[PDB]
């Protein structure tokens, strides 16, 4: 067979240890899920420094804690705008997930609180910026470099899926690089507790699984599809399915055809054909052997999964870092006020926050 | 080339959710 006795025993033991870890992690998650933390700081504990990101999702600002001098990334949501955009449940659920999960590649919510006008999530500051920027700058990542990031996503989804959390928002724009060169996943607005199927059309065109496009009930296998898109884009510098307009992208996604750059290794192409599999009965991550079909694939043969988890692997790339508040890996944005009204707004809606 | 096609798509920048 493919493994002799020693290798088979070691792999089996490793896979059983993953099960044991995940069962404990689920126990710990569910305790915090059922009893969420609230109101662990306040606005005047922090100096506002700079806007790190802004969009329909709200704002994220670099802030400095006045007493420790520690920097953080503070997501600010306008309660009235959340209500207007019908994002109450997503906003509450994002914070509830972030305060309950614990994994080395998931951003840590250090504090959260609200005031008359806004909701605030104070997360660790991840100074390296988005993978997206580095990828577009360098062009493409070599296979070992892509593999280092991909392994972190595999482990993170293995963790999330064990908690029955579907992620749904994977793309380079949503992956940050920390000071040690490791990945941080931050955005949980599309994540959902789903043990079975769910139906919402959400995501980003290039990363949508065919079953989402086709208006099917779908499951955590959409995250494994998205991983295939991500690995492809990291290694090629462009995603597998693109076009001028989303509808043309969707036609390519559902077609069952994907083409690869000539520099992709055969191992990489084989993995990608099995992740970018339109047939759900054949997609890696959706079969009887679960995540192990991915983790045991030849393309990952050099990956020491425990060493990645323990953050003991030397990263291929360390972003430039000049100090605790350096923002050079983020874009510049016009700076807007943080208005706090004298009157409480939307109090009932956000009781749980 | 595929790269040139990517540039031509106009979708080389940050991509929003649907
Ligand atoms: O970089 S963020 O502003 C950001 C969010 C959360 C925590 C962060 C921590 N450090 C820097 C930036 C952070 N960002 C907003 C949405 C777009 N995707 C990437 C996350």
């Amino acid at each position: 067979g493919h493994m002799g006795n020693a290798a088979a025993a070691k792999k089996g033991s490793e896979q059983e240890s993953v099960k044991e870890f995940l069962a404990k992690a689920k126990e710990e998650f569910l305790k915090k899920w059922e009893s969420p933390s609230q109101n662990t700081a306040q606005l005047d504990h922090f100096d506002r420094i700079k806007t790190l990101g802004t969009g329909s999702f709200g704002r994220v600002m670099l802030v400095k804690h006045k007493e420790t001098g520690n920097h953080y990334a503070m997501k600010i949501l306008d309660k009235q705008k959340v209500v207007k955009l019908k994002q109450i449940e997503h906003t509450l659920n994002e914070k509830r997930i972030l305060q309950a999960v614990n994994f080395p590649f998931l951003v840590k919510l250090e504090f959260s609180f609200k005031d008359n006008s806004n909701l605030y999530m104070v997360m660790e500051y991840v100074p390296g910026g988005e993978m997206f920027s580095h990828l577009r700058r360098i062009g493409r990542f070599s296979e070992p470099h892509a593999r280092f990031y991909a392994a972190q996503i595999v482990l993170t989804f293995e963790y999330l899926h064990s908690l029955d959390l579907i992620y749904r928002d994977l793309k380079p724009e949503n992956l940050l690089i920390d000071q040690q060169g490791y990945i941080q996943v931050t955005d949980f607005g599309f994540a959902k507790r789903v043990k079975g199927r769910t139906w919402t059309l959400c995501g980003t065109p290039e990363y949508l699984a065919p079953e989402i496009i086709l208006s099917k009930g779908y499951n955590k296998a959409v995250d494994w599809w998205a991983l295939g898109v991500l690995i492809y884009e990291m290694a090629a510098g462009y995603p597998p399915f693109f076009a001028d307009q989303p509808i043309q992208i969707y036609e390519k996604i559902v077609s069952g055809k994907v083409r690869f750059p000539s520099h992709f290794s055969s191992d990489l192409k084989d993995l990608l054909r099995n992740l970018l599999q339109v047939d759900l009965t054949k997609r890696f991550g959706n079969l009887k052997n679960g995540v192990n079909d991915i983790k045991n694939h030849k393309w990952f043969a050099t990956t020491d999964w425990i060493a990645i988890y323990q953050r003991k692997v030397e990263a291929p790339f360390i972003p430039k870092f000049k100090g605790p508040g350096d923002t050079s890996n983020f874009d510049d944005y016009e700076e807007e006020e943080i208005r706090v009204s004298i009157n409480e707004k939307c109090g009932k809606e956000f009781t749980e926050f | 080339t595929t790269y040139a096609d990517f540039i031509a798509s106009g979708r080389t920048g940050r991509r929003s959710a649907i």
